[PDB]
């Protein structure tokens, strides 16, 4: 909702939930100087 | 330009 | 979105189409932060200067959408706004400071492969993330060129720009509730949000819990994809307090 949203907030059924990556996610991760 | 919506919506 | 790419299916599940019933046309972008609450730009709803004043009646909400034009038959769900809440100190008269609004659906929306909400940030998310250079992502069904229209929902990843640049790029008075985004011309990389992009989200994926958060709300700018020009976004974090206020006041 709020406080870092809802709960299942921001986990996409179609990527995250099945551990599939979209074609440009990397881009971003590589900017927060490369992810987790 | 928009395709028609289910009237149930209006 | 100017010089962007087509969305992938299920890539942006929180995305919403602000749809005007009559005539039948998209009015903006927007986002599902919950199964009963949508976050847009206050200017998608009120703009006296332009004789804009959407009442709940004038609107329907479309979620699950990928294709702009077509009714997405078994994929999307269409909602009716129950209530609208404009940011009390939203400044339409000047610089669109606090461009933020909430819309509470007449009934709970159902989560799915195509419909699932974005996180709203905490103080520490925002800290680690909204740092110049860090990339975020914008989506819309808006203009493809300052001066076509997409067939499919559009995507574009843009670097957060250092405050000073924001400022020396315009004549408009920027506030702390604002952040700007894009490439510098040095940078030779393109992409802007554009007309009909308002209300959509500027999201970044946390690299800590690798959750997707809405950093921004597409607000304003000058032209679309103009050199030495940036897109300005409402600062969600900055308004989060306003945000639990109304949700825990009359909400889901
Ligand atoms: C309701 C409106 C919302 C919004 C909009 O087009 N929003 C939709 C688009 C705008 C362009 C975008 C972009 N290139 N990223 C992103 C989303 N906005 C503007 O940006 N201007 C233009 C703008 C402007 C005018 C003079 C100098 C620089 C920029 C502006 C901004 C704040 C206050 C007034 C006018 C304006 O007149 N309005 C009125
Ligand atoms: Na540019």
């Amino acid at each position: 909702t709020f406080g870092s949203g809802e709960a299942d907030c921001g986990l996409r059924p179609l990527f995250e939930k099945k551990s599939l990556e979209d074609k440009t996610e990397r881009e971003l991760l590589e900017s927060y100087i490369d992810g987790r | 330009d928009f395709e028609e919506i289910p009237g149930e919506y209006l | 979105i100017v010089e962007g790419s087509d969305a992938e299916i299920g890539m942006s599940p929180w995305q919403v189409m602000l749809f005007r019933k009559s005539p039948q046309e998209l009015l903006c972008g927007a986002s599902l932060i919950s199964d009963r609450w949508v976050l847009t730009a206050a200017h998608c709803l009120l703009y006296p200067p332009w004789d804009k004043n959407f009442t709940e009646n004038d609107l329907l909400v479309r979620i699950g959408k990928h294709s702009r034009t077509r009714y997405e038959r078994n994929i999307e769900k269409i909602s009716m706004l129950e209530k609208i809440y404009i940011h009390p100190r939203y400044n339409w008269r000047e610089n669109l400071d606090r461009d933020i609004a909430l819309m509470k659906l007449k009934k709970p929306v159902a989560f799915s492969d195509y419909i699932h909400p974005v996180c709203l940030p905490d103080r520490e998310t925002a800290a680690s993330l909204l740092q110049a250079g860090y990339k975020g992502r914008v989506t819309g069904w808006g203009n493809l060129k300052e001066t076509g229209q997409p067939s499919v929902l559009q995507v574009v990843n843009l670097p957060i720009v250092e405050r000073p640049v924001c400022k020396d790029s315009t004549r408009i008075r920027i506030t702390d509730n604002m952040f700007c985004a894009g490439y510098k011309p040095d940078e030779g990389k393109r992409g802007d949000a554009c007309e009909g992009d308002s209300g959509g989200p500027f999201v970044m994926k946390s690299p800590f819990n690798n959750r997707w958060y809405q950093m921004g709300i597409v607000s304003w700018g000058e032209g679309c994809d103009r050199d030495g020009k940036y897109g300005f976004y409402t600062h969600v974090f900055r308004l989060k307090k306003w945000i639990q206020k109304v949700i825990d006041q009359f909400g889901e």
